[PDB]
């Protein structure tokens, strides 16, 4: 059945489900719960109470049929004539009962809503939340709005019975409906604000009810086409007519009709509620990738924000796609934890054959070209099954890396034209030795980045400015305590006023919360940058290196030799990846001591393994012709690494060993 | 960040602009009169503060410090494996939600995971209404972790358990695996903290890290300080004030361990913590060894000649047993001179090893078996029994350990050869007494009874069988007769060919009449039978007829070799029977001299019969890679063959730079 | 010579042996026939033994998926070797190495370093 439901959906139902699921993911979803959901679990409807009121008022019982106004008028007359005690006595007689919850409440809570608005006065949703374990603040009165323990609300607009079974805590008669806006200012304000800043789904109400029309009038008068249309989940025995559908769609609503998806009998209300509530929504929390043009759209949506940066580490990509695939350092993708359509495989197939590329429509070939260029530049080749002869190459384009000091001098002298040039100038100044100008330039960049942008340069400039401030403070501490002896003179690189200014400015900044304060779009698009503010971006590399070291040393101790490929190549590949990523994005992190230590240890291991493998050609070709040829030799990058990241004693130790 | 706390146990000022409240508190602590000055409720609050700080170990300012001591005490049944006490504490009736939290941790520890899940759910249900935020948060965390462990166990079992266990196991039903999968639907741990009251978010910020995917990422990166080489040549001890990185790293490790085990958190069983402990311990031991070697190099040998820079205790033993596999332990054993580090508090380690043995006996003697508990328990037992080589044991405890290892350890994880290796490792430090000898004799007798069945056959992964047990028995006691095996042999009959062969490997343990009866059943009639008996049958002496048969073979092979010279063709060869005879002659085993005429066939035979006249340009250095200790000592003994082999070994080690050749040339010969 | 089946070959120097995942068919004494056999070696320098024993390494023979016990002379003449990938280059590579190395049983399946 469910597959049939997934199939016959029109475009409208698919789009509605897409939006609902996406807004649930972002953490902004709200449910407007009705009365049918509270009748699925048996609970005395209002018409029974109206019938009892009619029986008690006139000796005769209910006659004919009741119009809309009778429900609100008869209780009013009963209260006016007999007295308050009878009203609340009947209320207590009819409402004092415990009833079980129903699967719809569990499904609704499983949808993970932010807030939950309801017109019910029963405690069914309270028990549902408590059993599921969620924590919501209950707001059923006026004094409750001020003192709220948390920041997610269970808003019962019409009241409850948590302070007694009195008829004053609730809204049940025409007088209560007349003075609502004057007796519930704060609750109404809060409900309107929630509606105007969230995504709303109406469940178990039925078109033409009082509250739907009142809200629709408010929406009409109080807005200027500057809000999001709510959604409506209609569950009634017969399919909705087209005239009513268009009339209500034009009035600011989006309707999902249960009877249209599946067919069922008259009284099987649970069936049609469940057909649409979750069995279609949560189950559709996955993608909808089914075409040769949806794949490119999805991949472009995922990869585009990384165009602002220059180079991306291969391992980091595992987080961009949410553990759906494994990316090796060599450049081969592998499937892992992905159950839907394989989109990387289809992308690679498109890359292989030009005819399939020709099938892509207009406006989507350019996106494919951009993605192809991105992946080719980074170094991702193909899947692991069809792997070819992978090669090893090294290329770093940053002038800072090669130590061309006159060139950076000239560039700093030259005028700039874009904020990127100023960014690079600040980094060059940092690697040139002008702490003052680097900090001032970074502050100016932070100021000038107010204009529309991605927020990338702003974030990285904040990080770099804080790092430079820490460097300045450390230098000041070292200079006046030890510099007095190193040179024999009190070297004063900094003026006191500048030190006081920077210390005053940076005294409140907290690098820990820098990421969490950014707009949610930035937090969902550039998540791989969260690791840049801590030591967390050197964790997996160090763990892998510590394990590989033990493996290789055990192999050397055994004396064994393998005739395949070196077991340490991942170390070299990761080392080059980290160097490239840090240097070619203009990040000060290259000056930290921990990075120096990481590089030192990697290089030590590689040199030791190379020396061990060298001498085997006498105990290998001296017993049998069979042997190996592959080896390791020093190069330009090896020389610059061993110059920058080693002390003299480390080199002496390597020379001795 | 007003102040900087230290594992040292002292505090320091840091970027504080205001009154020094902590210094004033310490001043109040020092003097009783000032504590008298305060009011009454303030006095009670001061007493609470004093209790807290003393319990957690904050002493005084850095300037007012001294020779502060340090010791680690983890108060938790789970870290000591007091299984019976845990079960009893589970069986009693609870009194508060805290005891239920402890009970759930113990239930999860003991392997019964479904009860843990149910208990955690009930605790979560009650705590929210009870208005106890901390236990609510921690119970949500632990229930999610238990669910993850259950799911991973289910997947691993349905993947490989049916193969490795030999039968598909169903530790959990399907109704439970459907229920929990339905409840934990779309549940994310990343918003658990943000959904709590802001009072909780203010008071309990320090616990936010418990909701993150991975913690201990700064601690792992900080381990790079143990790999510095500059320190030995020149070290400042910049880590804190005059504390080498060793102390800081060890105390940080103890802090993490104590915080996780004491507060009853379930993250202690996951891969990240085990890996962290492995890395820390390995790096500490390696650094200690390197410092020792460098100090030996700089100064004289007598200085720190056998000094142990690192000292083990009960805590290090338990950590290494729990978190290391066998491969990790062997890596540490082949990386540093672990034999040179002394162990302390041996009574507690002795009391730890006996508890493991009793638990093994309880687990496997009884029919009932908690598979999930048996898979998270066997690793620690194996590792502890392997690492127990370095500690001295008492007689009764050694007997308990040996009985548990030999009779009750499951064969699926400790086959006969691994059994032998584990048993033999224990005798290095402790000389074998009579009691353990009796136990191993009982094991041998039981195996002999096992061999009655025709299908029964010993399976070993390293080629070690009951013969090795008998040899170990005889090594420490030259004279010994097994009475039960003797009477078993006396009732022996011809048709029990499998028993015949089995106890042919245990001849030295039999009695005179028993061995006479047994040898009455078999004899040797050809060279093949001779070497079959020598290999399996233990033909100690070459009888004269055996020598004549050998000479007959040698003359026949001389004729065949002449006909081969005529042929000029040799298809292939498998085993050089001549080499064994030549080596035996060199070992003063064959006293005849006729074979000296039969010379010039095999270069090895010539080398082993007339070394003086043998042509040494034909010598193959690889020949030295098969001889054992006694043969190499004998070769060193002879004079005609010492310096030539010195020369060839020297040349090979120069060119090849091999380690085995250097070992032989250094330990033996020169 | 070049083949994709050689990437798992391992050389062990402490005993001068080659470890490889391969199955053998053997004609013994030109009268016995066996298929799907292999060896396992165990390097042991310290073993309690008598004067008859002089070898650090002890070997064991497995046939099919079962242990095999042979008392007669073990005259060895290889006839076919198969590797998981089933490439037949192993059939000549095995002969090449066996001729190259002098020690007996040049290629085995597993090695156990007891010390």
């Amino acid at each position: 059945k469910l597959k049939e439901v997934f199939l016959m959906l029109d475009n409208n139902v698919v789009e509605c489900i897409k939006e609902i699921t996406e807004s649930s993911r972002n953490g902004k979803l709200v449910f407007f719960v009705g009365a049918g959901v509270s009748t699925l679990s048996d609970y005395p409807q209002w018409w029974r109470l109206v019938d009892k009121y009619h029986e008690e008022l006139y000796g005769s019982p209910k006659k004919g049929n009741y119009s809309s106004d009778e429900y609100l008028r008869i209780p009013q007359i009963f209260y006016n004539v007999k007295g308050e005690m009878a009203f609340d006595g009947i209320l207590k007689d009819f409402f004092q009962v415990d009833k079980p919850t129903n699967p719809i409440h569990d499904k609704i809570l499983a949808m993970n809503p932010a807030h939950v608005i309801t017109t019910n006065y029963d405690n069914l949703i309270d028990t549902a939340c408590w059993k599921r374990g969620k924590y919501f603040s209950v707001i059923s009165a006026e004094e409750d709005v001020a003192n709220a323990t948390s920041s997610r609300y269970l808003l019962k607009v019409h009241g409850d019975f948590r302070k007694g079974f009195k008829g004053e805590n609730v809204v049940l008669k025409e007088d209560d409906y007349l003075n609502y806006d004057q007796n519930y200012p704060l609750i109404s304000n809060l409900m309107k604000t929630i509606i105007a800043t969230h995504t709303i789904v109406f469940i178990g109400y039925g078109l033409g009810d009082y509250n739907i029309n009142m809200l629709l009038n408010w929406v009409r008068k109080l807005q200027k086409d500057s809000f999001h249309k709510p959604f409506f989940i209609r569950t009634d025995p017969s399919p909705i007519e087209n005239e009513t559908l268009i009339y209500y769609e034009n009035k600011g609503l989006r309707i999902i009709d249960a009877a249209s998806l599946i067919d069922s009998n008259e009284y099987d209300y649970l069936e049609r509620y469940s057909a649409v509530m979750d069995l279609l929504i949560e189950s559709q929390e996955n993608k909808f990738i089914t075409k040769d043009d949806e794949v490119i759209d999805y991949i472009y949506g995922k990869i585009s924000p990384l165009f602002a940066l220059q180079y991306i580490r291969k391992i980091d990509l595992k987080h961009v796609f949410e553990y759906d695939y494994h990316f090796e350092v060599n450049g081969t993708v592998v499937r892992h934890k992905n159950k839907g359509f394989g989109y990387m495989e289809r992308f690679f197939e498109l890359k292989e054959s030009c005819d399939e590329r020709s099938k892509l429509s207009k406006k989507q070939y350019e996106r494919f070209n951009a993605l192809f260029n991105f992946f080719e530049k980074n170094g991702v080749i193909c899947m692991a099954k069809d792997a070819g002869t992978l090669n090893t190459s090294i290329e770093i384009n940053s002038l800072a890396y090669h130590g061309k000091y006159d060139v950076m001098k000239k560039f700093i002298e030259e005028q700039s034209v874009s904020i990127e040039d100023d960014y690079k100038k600040a980094f060059f100044l940092a690697c040139l030795g002008r702490w003052e100008e680097s900090y001032d330039l970074y502050s100016n960049i932070i100021l000038n980045s107010i204009d529309e942008s991605n927020g990338c340069v702003y974030y990285l400039s904040q990080i770099n400015r804080y790092r430079i401030y820490q460097s300045i403070t450390q230098a000041v501490t070292q200079f006046n305590g030890l510099g007095l002896l190193t040179f024999g003179r009190h070297y004063k690189p900094f003026t006191d006023e500048f030190l006081a200014r920077i210390e005053r400015e940076m005294t409140n900044f907290n690098i820990d919360d820098l990421f969490n304060g950014m707009p949610f779009e930035f937090q969902k698009k550039y998540k791989i940058l969260e690791f840049l503010s801590d030591n967390q971006f050197l964790y997996d590399d160090t763990v892998k290196l510590f394990e590989l070291t033990n493996k290789v040393r055990s192999e050397m101790s055994e004396g064994s030799y393998s005739f395949g490929m070196s077991s340490d190549i991942v170390v070299l590949l990761r080392l080059y990846d980290n160097l490239r990523f840090l240097y070619e994005n203009c990040l000060w992190s290259v000056s930290f001591h921990e990075f120096h230590q990481y590089i030192r240890n990697s290089m030590s291991l590689l040199i030791e393994k190379a020396e061990y493998e060298r001498t085997r050609d006498i105990d290998e070709l001296g017993f049998s012709f069979f042997g190996k040829k592959s080896g390791f030799f020093m190069e330009y990058y090896d020389f610059v690494n061993i110059s920058r990241h080693f002390k003299i004693d480390d080199i002496k130790n390597l020379e001795r060993s | 960040y007003d102040y900087h706390f230290e594992v040292n146990g002292t505090v320091v000022r840091h970027k504080n602009k205001g009154f020094g409240y902590m210094e004033r508190f310490f001043e109040l602590k020092e003097s009783c009169d000032e504590r008298s000055k305060l009011s009454k409720k303030q006095y009670e609050r001061f007493n609470a503060l004093f209790n807290f700080f003393e319990k957690n170990g904050v002493i005084c300012m850095a300037k007012d410090a001294g020779t502060l001591n340090t010791s680690i005490e983890i108060n938790s049944l789970a870290y000591h494996g007091k299984y019976d006490v845990m079960k009893k504490f589970i069986e009693e009736q609870s009194v508060s939600i805290e005891d239920d939290y402890k009970k759930a941790f113990f239930l999860a520890c003991l392997g019964r995971w479904e009860e843990s899940y149910d208990l955690y759910s009930n605790i979560i249900l009650n705590s929210i209404d009870e208005s106890n935020g901390c236990v609510y948060y921690l119970s949500q965390i632990n229930r999610y972790r238990i669910y993850q462990s259950i799911t991973q166990a289910v997947t691993q079992f349905n993947g490989l358990g049916l193969l490795t266990f030999g039968r598909h196991y169903k530790p959990f039903t399907d109704e439970f695996l459907a229920r929990i999968e339905r409840e934990m639907t779309n549940f994310n741990i990343d918003d658990l903290f943000n959904g709590m009251p802001f009072e909780f978010q203010k008071k309990y910020k320090i616990l936010e890290f418990l909701s993150d995917n991975q913690f201990l990422y700064d601690d792992t990166v900080k381990l790079f300080e143990l790999t510095n080489k500059v320190r030995s040549e020149m070290s400042e001890g910049s880590y804190s004030f005059g504390m080498s990185s060793d102390i800081v790293v060890l105390l940080r490790l103890y802090d993490n361990l104590r915080f996780l085990y004491e507060n009853c958190l379930w993250s202690v069983s996951f891969h990240e913590f085990h890996q962290y402990i492995r890395n820390s311990m390995s790096l500490l031991i390696e650094k200690a060894e390197y410092e020792r070697t460098r100090d030996i190099d700089e100064l004289g040998f007598s200085f720190f000649g056998k000094k142990s820079g690192f000292f083990m205790e009960y805590y290090d033993f338990v950590n290494i047993s729990r978190h290391f596999k066998i491969d990790d332990i062997k890596n540490l054993e082949r990386s540093c001179s672990i034999d040179k580090i002394r162990f302390g508090e041996q009574e507690k380690i002795e009391e730890y090893l006996v508890g493991i043995a009793e638990e093994i006996t309880k687990q496997f003697s009884a029919n009932g078996m908690n598979v999930v508990f048996y898979t998270q328990f066997i690793s620690e037992a194996k590792a502890a029994l392997y690492f127990a080589k370095y500690v001295k044991l008492s007689e009764e405890g050694l007997g308990k350990i040996v009985k548990a290892l030999l009779f009750y350890f499951p064969e699926r994880d400790l086959d006969i050869g691994k059994r032998y290796v584990w048993l033999e490792r224990l005798t290095k430090c402790n000389e074998l007494p009579k009691s353990i000898i009796s136990i191993i004799d009982d094991f041998l007798v039981l195996q002999a009874e096992k061999h009655i069945d025709q299908n029964y056959s010993e399976v070993s992964s390293n080629g070690l069988y009951s013969r090795d047990y008998g040899a170990l028995i005889k090594h420490f006691e030259k004279n010994f007769i097994s009475k039960r095996l003797s009477e078993i042999t006396l009732c022996l009959t011809q048709d029990k060919q499998k028993q015949i062969d089995f106890l042919f490997k245990l001849l030295p343990l039999l009695s005179t009449n028993a061995k006479s009866h047994l040898l009455s059943f078999k004899s040797v009639e050809n060279i093949n039978d001779l070497m079959n008996g020598i290999r399996i049958g233990l033909i100690d002496e070459f009888t004269p007829e055996h020598e004549e048969l050998i000479i007959e073979y040698l003359e026949t092979r001389k004729v065949n070799y002449i006909v081969e010279k005529e042929k000029g063709i040799q298809t292939f060869s498998s085993n050089d029977y001549m080499s064994t005879f030549g080596i035996w002659y060199f070992l003063e085993e064959i006293n005849n001299s006729k074979m000296e005429e039969f010379i010039g066939m095999d270069d090895q035979y010539d080398f082993f019969v007339d070394p003086e006249n043998f042509d040494y340009k034909k010598f193959i250095p690889s020949w030295l890679k098969n001889y054992n200790d006694k043969l190499l000592g004998k070769i060193a003994g002879n004079k005609h063959m010492k310096h030539h082999v010195i020369e060839v070994l020297k040349e090979r080690v120069k060119n090849s730079n091999d380690k085995r050749y250097l070992e032989i040339l250094m330990n033996y010969f020169i | 010579k070049d083949t994709g089946a050689t990437h798992d070959l391992v050389y062990h120097s402490k005993i001068n042996t080659f470890v490889w995942d391969v199955e053998f068919d053997i004609v013994l004494s030109d009268s016995k026939e066996l298929n799907k056999c292999y060896f396992v070696k165990c390097f042991n320098p310290y073993r309690i033994n008598g004067k008859c024993d002089f070898a650090v390494s002890s070997i064991d023979i497995f046939s099919e998926g079962k242990r095999l016990l042979i008392e007669n002379e073990f005259n060895f003449k290889i006839t076919k070797a198969v590797h998981v990938a089933t490439s037949k280059d192993v059939t000549e590579i095995v002969l090449h190495l066996s001729e190259r190395i002098s020690s007996p049983f040049p290629i085995v399946k597993e090695v156990v370093y007891l010390d």
